[PDB]
RNA sequence: GGUGAAAUUCUUGGAUUUAUUGAAGACUAACUACUGCGAAAGCAUUUGCCAAGGACGUUUUCAUUAAUCAAGAACGAAAGUUAGGGGAUCGAAGAUGAUCAGAUACCGUCGUAGUCUUAACCAUAAACUAUGCCGACUAGGGAUCGGGUGGUGUUUUUUUAAUGACCCACUCGGCACCUUACGAGAAAUCAAAGUCUUUGGGUUCUGGGGGGAGUAUGGUCGCAAGGCUGAAACUUAAAGGAAUUG
C-alpha cells in the first residue's frame, strides 16, 4: 500500500539514535539523535529528548520519500550491557503517534559468542 | 565458621567451572556462582501498546517480545536485583517467587 | 661416564663469551651436526655442509633447506599452505 | 586392515624381500602380488610394475615408506618391495587388494 | 598489616639482605 | 658471501640444440634431480616459476620480478619470501608484501618462483667470536671492522674531538644534508628504543 | 543549501520468480551522469523483507530474506537470491531450558554453480505421558542427528540452482524429511534449516538470470 | 564519546550512525542444570584419526598377585622467566582527565609487558569439602546420571510386529538433595564429624599457648623471581574457637 522504509533504532544508554533509511539500506535520510535535541550532557538518553528527535526525525521522513517504515531496535551490544536504552521506547512512540506506519519490526542487536574479554578487568567497576 | 552448606553457591564435585562477567559492574564471577535472571519484556509497553497497533499495518500483527538472561555480580546482585536478604532458616529455602 | 654438566658440545669455547651466549649457539650447533632421515632412501644419512645445503650420505640426493636445520617451521608451514591453494585448482 | 592382513601371510605364508629377489619370483611367474613402498623410488617402480604385467601379477602400493614396510612384515629392518609367492591362511590374494 | 603485604615486605628484606650480603663474598 | 645455496637449473635450448644452464637460488626442499617448470601455465609447486597473475592469493613466492622479465628482484635473501593479497585482472597487477613489510603492486606478468629460500634462519646464531664475524666480510667487502666517529679527530668525522669522547649535536642529519655531513641516523623520523608492537596494518 | 533529495533520483525493487509478489519497494540513488552516473555504481545491493512480507501469510512470519539485486532496466531493477536469516525473537523463543539444542551445517554446490552453507536448529521435546521435566539426548544421539541432517541436507542442495533450492525451502520439505529419519533416534521438535549463507556466485550469465522474470 | 556529574579525547578527515565486503587474533554466547567426566590442575562449536577409562553385564580367566605408604617420581590454575611466532581483545607498568584537604588510588583516557601459541623453565593458589586412604557396621525419603533385569505398561502403524522415545517396579555403581537422630560435638553443625573412659579393623602425614617467624643459619633446586628443608635468643597472659546478649 504505502511506501516502505528502515528506522533501525540504536538505543544505548547516555545517548539514542533513530534515521530512516533505503529498504536496501545503502542510502540513508535524515538522522537526527537524541543529543542533538537537547544539551545537558546527562540528559542526551532522556525519554523526553528521544521524542523531540523523533519530532525532526519523523518530520523530514514524510517531507521526502516515505508513508511507512519497518523498524529495527538495537542495544549498544557487543561485550557491552545489551539491554534497551532509555530513549528506544520513546522514540518508537513518538515515531508511531507521528501516524507513521509501522509493521514487521525485529532487536538487531549484536550477539557475541562470549569473547574479547570485556572490560573494567577481573574485580570489575567500583565505586 | 562456615554459613553455608552450599558455600558461594552450587557446585559440587566439578572444581572448576568457568566465569562469566557481571552484566552490570563487569565483574568476572563463576557460572556456578551468577544469580542469572531471564529478560522477558514486549518491545513495546503498557504505554505504547495502543499507539502500536493503533497507526499501523498489519491485523494487531505479532508483538515479538525480547529475551535476554542477566548476570550479576553479587555485590551487584546485592545492589540491586533479587536478593534482600533472608533470616537463618530463610536462606536455606530455594523457592523462586 | 658423563663430562659436562651442561655446556655439551658447547665445551669448546672455554669460559669465553659468557654463558647466554654459548647455550644460544649450543642449540643450533647441536641442529646442524645432527643426521637427519633422508625423505627418499629412508636411512638417517643426510647431513650437511655450508648453509641450506643438504645432502645424503648414499643416494646422493642433496635438498635445499633451512641454515643449521633440513625443515625450517617456516617452510614447514610453506608446505601445507601451498598443498592447500594448489588444491584449488583442479577439485 | 590391509596390515594386519601381511601379518597374517607373513607367519601363515611364503614370501621374499627386498628387490632382486622378487624379480626372480616375477620372471618365474612365482609371484601373485608384490608389494611396493610409497619411498621407494619411480624407475624402479615402473620397472618392477613391467615385470609384473608380463608375470600377470597384481600390484599393491603400498602407502607408507620401506622404514614401516619393514615395520609390516615384522622385521627390523626395511623392506622397499615385498612379494607374495603363497598367500597362507590370509585372504589378501583375493581382497579390495 | 595484610598477610600478603607482609608476605612482601619480607620478600622484598629477605631480596636486600641478599644483596648487602653478597657484596661481603 | 651468499647467506643462500644457489641451484644450477638446466634446461634445453628451443632454437638449438644445445642444453643452457641457469642459476636460480634455491627454494626450501628443491633438490639435485627434481623437475623445474617455467611459465604462464605451470603447476604450483615448490621450485617451479610462474607470473604472479597465475597463481592464487595466498601464494609464497621467492625472487620475483620488480618489472616484469628483469630475471629477479625481489626477496633473493636466505630466509626471505613475498605473499600476494591478490589482484587486479583490469591493468592486470599483482598486490604483494616485501620481506620488509612494504606493500607493492608490480605486474602479473612479473614472475616469481614458488616457496622461501633456503639457508632460513642463518641469523639465529650468534657470531660469537670477531673472527667469525671477520670471515663473514672477507668474502664481502671491506666494511669491517668499524671505527666510532667518535674515536677519531675532527678531520675524521663530524663526530671526532673533544677532551671526553662525545657528538656534542644532534646525531639526526637532514636528507637535504650534504656528503661529508650525513654520518649519524639519516633522515630518522624517530629515535629512541623501540617500545611495543612493531610491523604494519 | 543543496536539500540533495532535489538531486537525488528514485527507484523501484522487483522481486524473483518463485513467490508470491514481485513488488517490493522504492530507494534513492543519484541522477546518472556521465563520469561516475547511478546505473555500475550500486545497483548491487540486498534488502532485507521478511518473506511473510514476500509470502502474504502469517504462518511464514519468521525468515527472512536477503535479496542482492544484479541488473536494471527502465527504472526497474530486479533482484536474487543472497541468503535466509531467522527472524532473532524467534530463535530467542526456540531456546528454552530444560532441554538439548542441537545445531549442524555444510557446505555445498549446486548445478548451475552456487556455493552456500545451510544450517539447522532443533530441540527434544517430552512425549505425551512424560514424567521427567527435562528430556535430553544421549549425545551419541546428538552426534547419529547431525549425520543424518548432513545426510538429507546436502542430497536436497544439488538440487538445479537455487531455484528449485528456494522452492524447496519455502515449504519445508526439509524439515519434514529431517523429521522422518529422526524420529527412529529421537523425537525432538521445531526443526527449521535456520540460516543459509551465500559465500560464492558463478559470473554474470544474462540469459539464465531472466529465467526467473517475465 | 564517556559519567553521579564532568573533563581528557574524536569530529570537512563526513566523525557517531548506514551499507556491501575483506583481513587479523581471541573466545565458544543462548542450550548450561544443586547435570557429565578426569588422580588433581582442570574439561562445553563440528568432523576424522590416535590411543586411554569408569560403571554395568558375565555359571570367562589367573589365584592372595593386595591395603596404606618415608625415600623417589609423573602431573600441576594464574602470574612469572628464556628463545621464536602472534599481538584483535582486555591490559600490572607508565603518562594522563577528573574527584580529594591530600588521591601515587577508586572513576575516565592513552597504553608498555602480559594476555594466544611452539620449544624449555618455574612448582606456588582460600590447589577448599579449610574434612587422608582401604575394609566393616549403624536410618528414613522422594529426585537425578550410567549400566542391567522384569511387561497379555502408554506413545510412534505398515498389517501386527521389530525398533526408538516414554511410564512403572527392582538392583548395582555416580553427582546430589530432603527429613530425622538412635548417636557425636565446645558449639555452629555432622549418615559421618556416628558405632571413644563400655577408650584397639589396617595405614600414611601433621599439630602441642600467643609473638619472635616461615625470620636467621646450612643444605638443595631454579636463568631469575623464588621452591623444599628450617632454628634460637628474647618477649608475652593470653591469643583463639562456636555460640548468647546488647
Ligand atoms: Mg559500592
Ligand atoms: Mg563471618
Ligand atoms: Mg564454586
Ligand atoms: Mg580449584
Ligand atoms: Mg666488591
Ligand atoms: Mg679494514
Ligand atoms: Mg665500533
Ligand atoms: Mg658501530
Ligand atoms: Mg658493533
Ligand atoms: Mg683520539
Ligand atoms: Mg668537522
Ligand atoms: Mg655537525
Ligand atoms: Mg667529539
Ligand atoms: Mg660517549
Ligand atoms: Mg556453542
Ligand atoms: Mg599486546
Ligand atoms: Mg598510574
Ligand atoms: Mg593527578
Ligand atoms: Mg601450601
Ligand atoms: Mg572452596
Ligand atoms: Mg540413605
Ligand atoms: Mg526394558
Ligand atoms: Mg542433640
Ligand atoms: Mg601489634
Ligand atoms: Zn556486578
Ligand atoms: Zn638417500
Amino acid at each position: 500500500s504505502q511506501v516502505f522504509g528502515v528506522a533501525r533504532i540504536y538505543a544505548s544508554f547516555n545517548d539514542t539514535f533513530v534515521h530512516v533509511t533505503d529498504l536496501s539500506g545503502k542510502e540513508t535520510i535524515a538522522r537526527v539523535t537524541g543529543g542533538m535535541k537537547v544539551k545537558a550532557d546527562r540528559d542526551e538518553s532522556s525519554p523526553y529528548a528521544a521524542m523531540l528527535a523523533a519530532q525532526d526525525v519523523a518530520a523530514k521522513c514524510k517531507e521526502v520519500g516515505i508513508t511507512a517504515v519497518h523498524v529495527k531496535i538495537r542495544a549498544t551490544g557487543g561485550t557491552r550491557t545489551k539491554t534497551p536504552g532509555p530513549g528506544g521506547q520513546a522514540a518508537l512512540r513518538a515515531l508511531a503517534r507521528s501516524g507513521l506506519r509501522i509493521g514487521r519490526i525485529e532487536d538487531v542487536t549484536p550477539v557475541p559468542s562470549d569473547s574479547t574479554r570485556k572490560k573494567g578487568g577481573r574485580r570489575g567497576r567500583r565505586l | 565458621p562456615k554459613k553455608r552448606a552450599s558455600n558461594g553457591r552450587n557446585k559440587k564435585g566439578r572444581g572448576h567451572v568457568k566465569p562469566v562477567r557481571c552484566v552490570n559492574c563487569s565483574k568476572s564471577i563463576p557460572k556456578d556462582k551468577a544469580i542469572k535472571r531471564m529478560a522477558i519484556r514486549n518491545i513495546v509497553e503498557a504505554a505504547a501498546v495502543r499507539d502500536l497497533s493503533e497507526a499501523s499495518v498489519y491485523p494487531e500483527y505479532a508483538l515479538p517480545k525480547t529475551y535476554n538472561k542477566l548476570h550479576y555480580c553479587v555485590s551487584c546482585a546485592i545492589h540491586a536485583r533479587i536478593v534482600r536478604v533472608r533470616s537463618r532458616e530463610d536462606r536455606k529455602n530455594r523457592a523462586p517467587p | 661416564a658423563k663430562r659436562t654438566k651442561k655446556v655439551g658440545i658447547t665445551g669448546k669455547y672455554g669460559v669465553r663469551y659468557g654463558s647466554s651466549l654459548r647455550r644460544q649457539v649450543k642449540k643450533l650447533e647441536i641442529q646442524q651436526h645432527a643426521r637427519y632421515d633422508c625423505s627418499f632412501c629412508g636411512k638417517k644419512t643426510v647431513k650437511r655442509g655450508a648453509a641450506g645445503i643438504w645432502t645424503c650420505s648414499c643416494c646422493k640426493k642433496t635438498v635445499a633447506g633451512g641454515a643449521y636445520t633440513v625443515s625450517t617451521a617456516a617452510a614447514a608451514t610453506v608446505r601445507s599452505t601451498i598443498r592447500r591453494l594448489r588444491e584449488m585448482v583442479e577439485a | 586392515s590391509i596390515n594386519q592382513k601381511l601379518a597374517l601371510v607373513i607367519k601363515s605364508g611364503k614370501y621374499t624381500l627386498g628387490y632382486k629377489s622378487t624379480v626372480k619370483s616375477l620372471r618365474q611367474g612365482k609371484s601373485k602380488l608384490i608389494i611396493i613402498a610409497a619411498n621407494t623410488p619411480v624407475l624402479r617402480k615402473s620397472e618392477l610394475e613391467y615385470y609384473a604385467m608380463l608375470s600377470k601379477t597384481k600390484v599393491y602400493y603400498f602407502q607408507g615408506g620401506n622404514n614401516e614396510l619393514g615395520t609390516a612384515v615384522g622385521k627390523l629392518f626395511r623392506v622397499g618391495v615385498v612379494s607374495i609367492l603363497e598367500a597362507g591362511d590370509s585372504d589378501i590374494l583375493t581382497t579390495l587388494a | 598489616m595484610r598477610a600478603k603485604w607482609r608476605k612482601k615486605r619480607t620478600r622484598r628484606l629477605k631480596r636486600k639482605r641478599r644483596k648487602v650480603r653478597a657484596r661481603s663474598k | 658471501g651468499r647467506g643462500a645455496p644457489l641451484a644450477k637449473v638446466v634446461f634445453r635450448d628451443p632454437y638449438k640444440y644445445r642444453l643452457r644452464e641457469e642459476i636460480f637460488i634455491a627454494n626450501e626442499g628443491v633438490h639435485t634431480g627434481q623437475f623445474i617448470y617455467a611459465g604462464k601455465k605451470a603447476s604450483l609447486n615448490v621450485g617451479n616459476v610462474l607470473p604472479l597473475g597465475s597463481v592464487p592469493e595466498g601464494t609464497i613466492v621467492s625472487n620475483v620480478e620488480e618489472k616484469p622479465g628483469d630475471r629477479g628482484a625481489l626477496a633473493r635473501a636466505s630466509g626471505n619470501y613475498v605473499i600476494i593479497i591478490g589482484h587486479n585482472p583490469d591493468e592486470n597487477k599483482t598486490r604483494v608484501r616485501l620481506p620488509s613489510g612494504a606493500k607493492k603492486v608490480i605486474s602479473s606478468d612479473a614472475r616469481g618462483v614458488i616457496g622461501v629460500i633456503a639457508g632460513g634462519g642463518r641469523v639465529d646464531k650468534p657470531l660469537l667470536k670477531a673472527g667469525r664475524a671477520f670471515h663473514k666480510y672477507r668474502l664481502k667487502r671491506n666494511s669491517w671492522p668499524k671505527t666510532r666517529g667518535v674515536a677519531m679527530n675532527p678531520v675524521d668525522h663530524p663526530h671526532g674531538g673533544g677532551n671526553h669522547q662525545h657528538i656534542g649535536k644532534a646525531s639526526t642529519i637532514s636528507r637535504g644534508a650534504v656528503s661529508g655531513q650525513k654520518a649519524g641516523l639519516i633522515a630518522a623520523r624517530r629515535t629512541g628504543l623501540l617500545r611495543g608492537s612493531q610491523k604494519t596494518q | 543549501v543543496v536539500d540533495p533529495f532535489t538531486r537525488k533520483e528514485w527507484f523501484d525493487i522487483k522481486a524473483p520468480s518463485t513467490f508470491e509478489n514481485r513488488n517490493v519497494g522504492k530507494t534513492l540513488v543519484n541522477k546518472s551522469t556521465g563520469l561516475k552516473s547511478a546505473s555500475d555504481a550500486l545497483k548491487g545491493r540486498v534488502v532485507e523483507v521478511c518473506l511473510a512480507d514476500l509470502q502474504g501469510s502469517e504462518d511464514h512470519s519468521f525468515r527472512k530474506i536477503k535479496l542482492r539485486v544484479d541488473e536494471v532496466q527502465g527504472k526497474n531493477l530486479l533482484t536474487n537470491f543472497h541468503g535466509m536469516d531467522f527472524t532473532t525473537d524467534k530463535l530467542r523463543s526456540m531456546v528454552r531450558k530444560w532441554q538439548t539444542l542441537i545445531e549442524a551445517n555444510v557446505t555445498v554446490k549446486t548445478s548451475d554453480d552456487y556455493v552456500l552453507r545451510i544450517f539447522a536448529i532443533a530441540f527434544t521435546r517430552k512425549q505425551a505421558n512424560q514424567v521427567k521435566r527435562h528430556s535430553y539426548a544421549q549425545s551419541s544421539h546428538i552426534r547419529a542427528i547431525r549425520k543424518v541432517i548432513s545426510e538429507i541436507l546436502t542430497k536436497e542442495v544439488q538440487g538445479s540452482t537455487l531455484a528449485q533450492l528456494t522452492s524447496k525451502l519455502i515449504p519445508e520439505v526439509i524439515n519434514k524429511e529431517i523429521e522422518n529419519a529422526t524420529k527412529d533416534i529421537f523425537p525432538l521438535q521445531n526443526i527449521h534449516v535456520r540460516k543459509v549463507k551465500l559465500l560464492k556466485q558463478p559470473k554474470f550469465d544474462v540469459g539464465a538470470l531472466m529465467a526467473l522474470h517475465g
